[PDB]
């Protein structure tokens, strides 16, 4: 239980030190602190598939999933986190099936990444400046 | 891969001489009372500190604990490295710091051919920018090498560099801020029985 | 194409065209009209290599299409800089097709939803509704087209006799097979006339005589067989054959034969439906 | 209109640097501009899903089309199999008339330069210069600023001397005078020959140098590879060739004479 112990946990960006994560209309971007239940996650970590879960404490019962059209959000019907320092997580596929490892990215322009959605894009290594994101505890 | 909880005591690995060409029961332990034991890794201390040695199936082998001194109910867990850390070979991985400037540190120097390793952080917040690091050993000749480890689940271990010269070598590398490191040193060069080395952070 | 009036449509479905929803403010696919919110004008800025897609709603022109970020919402918004509006255009050269990407996110581009019909942002892949065609609205809305050509002052005046007789005239409109006319389209860049009852039937003009055209077969190469058909409101144009680079009206009237009388420089017509 | 035709790809990080064929290994590289047949390239179009190839113009390997490896950022190329994972699709965009090549097999991975170990990665695509590409003709993109034109060996032209405007066929002596730009208009798409405007077909041959005259005014056609032919744009009947097609000091360079001989055609090189 050393490695993401299941609780509660903050999602934000290594571009900007102030931007939680939060579900707009059903698609994830970064916002600006405003001390309410929809910035926080719950992540557990289940051995029926042997990996993470992630969900909304607002929102129970809705599970960080990926739809057909790149973007992610939350589905009411798993992950695979990657540490490569300190409080730094990629999330990469579980699939692998026919096609490469994607994971979560963003997109960035000059150190600016207000009001951008995730999307599920091809990892290929560690070093995609746009890929990581800090989890903290909360 | 041995530990004792949070790594609170350092504990050794020694392999019993002539065990394993006797009595033998599958998946049990048959102790033929020996008493000789051949030094592995480990060290004397209080350290943080967890062991990595190569064990096979026929040899029987001990752990000495030290001296504890507070009753926390300790733990000692092996788990079995199935992964990409075996180039850690018979390793006693010391769990280690913050600001810049240099930083010393000793420990017991192992034999000839043997395998020291370091388990560091670089101080800094977030790719993001990097900074300038510097290693030399004081007394002892060994070749480093510098590792950045992944935690996958279970530690991918890629290289970054190798054939490195210590024993105050002027070569400086550059490395990110906030990542955690394994320095692996192989003593060549035997001229002193405690190892120390110098980390210098820029 | 700097500032240039053009039409977008589905590649999947060319019966979808772009269409800006009256009121609300919202683009959606939309059967084949002949509307002016079906029309969206291209801009091209050199400044960052963009391309503003200006509305031509009548009510409202400082409208753009805005993609409302995080979601996955394309309206018509106001035009305040910024970078959410502004789109890129790729021309495959494999397929005749263009691809609208989100300047914002490039890695975004437009997909259109049939089973509910509207544009989303989506992830580029190998399908066709991602892929999309834009050509000039003239050339689209006169592709394939049964109209009806009317001049002006005349609402009830319709250009037209009778099978025998090769002469076209004036008359009245009475929603005859005889009398509305079918323009087609690629390699000369012009339009061709068609007769829905005269069977093989073509505008030809008379070399040899002066102001008189007729109806004839297809003659293979022939300089007297194709028209032009250019802008002037929006919706007026100016047919032109393809030998000075003019259809005009008698002067002041049914049974009055339209000929050619002048060059370019009255002399406009209007469209309407069967 | 992009179908058997041989092209070449140039990055908009430098307009020196060309993709290059490595010889004996398979690997592209942006190695200065070279105008060989290791820079050359072709596009073949299929008609069944849409997409393209790049085939390397390599006599000894013909078959050397541009692969695509497993997912690892690389694009090394090898023989020609015919699968996903081998074709590529461009995407022309019209704005800064540039082009993006994107891969098959996913089409959310496009070419990048990196321009700092001279190799082409897999990338997403991005606001940056480096995800776009220029495609040009072999003929058009080296005689744009290019330089000796030899008929059929090392002999060269010679514009006699600065006092008087003729032409002479003399062997090689490092004169300003013998350089010749060739300069490419893509105005009326035509190339202009300037020394340190080629005006002819106005008493016979009477060609000479000097507008917007259509006598100066080039095209240069290929016939080998290396070996081209010049022919007037106005009246495009006659090609450039010699008086009789002696190798002597002193020919006079004609007109007219439309029989594809060997006097006829020319080859261009660095000096």
């Amino acid at each position: 239980r050393t490695f993401l112990p299941n609780g509660n946990y903050n999602i934000k960006s290594i571009f900007s030190g102030s931007l939680y994560l939060s579900p707009v209309s059903g698609s994830l971007t970064f916002s600006n602190e405003s001390s309410a239940n929809n910035q926080k996650w719950n992540v557990e970590y289940m051995a029926e598939n042997r990996c993470f879960k992630i969900s909304n404490v607002a929102e129970p019962n809705k599970y960080l999933s990926y739809d057909n059209f790149g973007f992610i959000s939350l589905d009411s019907l798993y992950w695979f986190p990657i540490k490569i320092a300190v409080n730094t997580y990629i999330m990469l596929s579980l699939n692998k099936v026919n096609e490469l490892d994607y994971a979560w990215d963003i997109y960035d322009t000059n150190e600016n990444i207000l009001s951008q959605p995730l999307l599920l894009l091809p990892n290929f290594d560690i070093y995609n400046s746009n890929q990581m994101f800090k989890l903290e505890k909360i | 891969k041995i530990n004792a909880q949070n790594n609170l005591p350092s504990l050794k690995i020694y392999e019993a001489i002539g065990s394993g060409n006797r009595n033998f029961q599958s998946g049990n332990l048959c102790d033929d009372d020996i008493k000789a034991i051949n030094y592995i890794t480990g060290f004397d201390s209080n350290a943080k500190s967890y062991l990595v040695v190569l064990l096979n199936k026929d040899k029987n082998y001990y752990i000495r604990v030290p001296q504890t001194s507070s009753n926390i109910e300790n733990q000692i867990k092996f788990k079995r490295e199935e992964g990409d850390l075996r180039n850690l070979m018979n390793s006693s991985v010391n769990i280690i710091l913050n600001s810049t400037g240099a930083h010393y540190y000793t420990r017991q120097s192992p034999d000839v051919h043997d395998y020291i390793s370091y388990e560091f952080t670089i101080p800094g917040n977030f790719n993001k920018d990097t900074s300038n690091i510097r290693l030399y050993t004081s007394y002892n000749q060994g070749i480093g090498t510098l590792f950045r480890v992944t935690e996958t689940i279970g530690y991918n271990l890629i290289n970054i560099q190798q054939n490195l010269n210590l024993l105050n070598s002027t070569k400086s590398i550059r490395l990110l801020n906030g990542a955690i490191y394994i320095l692996k040193v192989e003593v060549t060069e035997l001229n002193n029985y405690n190892i120390k080395l110098h980390i210098d952070i820029t | 194409l700097n500032d240039k009036i053009v039409t977008i449509s589905c590649k999947a479905n060319t019966d979808l065209f772009f269409y800006q929803v009256p009121g609300n403010g919202n683009v959606s696919l939309f059967q084949q009209t002949r509307n002016y919110l079906e029309r969206w004008r291209i801009i091209y800025d050199s400044n960052k290599a963009a391309y503003k897609i200006k509305s031509m709603n009548i009510y409202n022109t400082n409208l753009v299409l805005t993609w409302n970020a995080p979601t996955h919402n394309i309206s018509a918004q106001q035009d305040s800089n910024a970078d959410n509006q502004y789109w890129l255009l790729l021309k495959d050269i494999g397929n005749n097709s263009f691809i609208i990407a989100s300047y914002k996110n490039p890695n975004l581009v437009l997909y259109a939803d049939t089973v509910a019909r509207n544009l989303k942002l989506s992830t580029l892949n190998n399908s066709s509704y991602i892929k999309f065609i834009i050509e000039d609205y003239v050339i689209s809305d006169f592709k394939n087209f049964t109209c009806r050509i009317s001049p002006i002052l005349a609402g009830g005046k319709v250009v037209q006799v009778s099978m025998t007789n090769l002469a076209v005239n004036l008359y009245i409109w009475n929603n005859d097979l005889n009398q509305k006319w079918t323009i087609i389209y690629e390699e000369k860049a012009a339009y061709q006339f068609f007769n829905k009852i005269l069977s093989n039937g073509v505008l030809t003009w008379i070399f040899s005589d002066g102001n008189t055209v007729r109806v004839s077969s297809s003659a293979q190469n022939n300089d007297a067989q194709y028209w032009l058909i250019n802008p002037v409101n929006y919706d007026r144009y100016t047919i032109t054959n393809l030998r000075d680079k003019v259809l005009d009206l008698y002067g002041g009237a049914d049974g009055t034969t339209i000929q050619v009388f002048n060059s370019n420089g009255n002399q406009i017509w209007t469209m309407s439906n069967p």
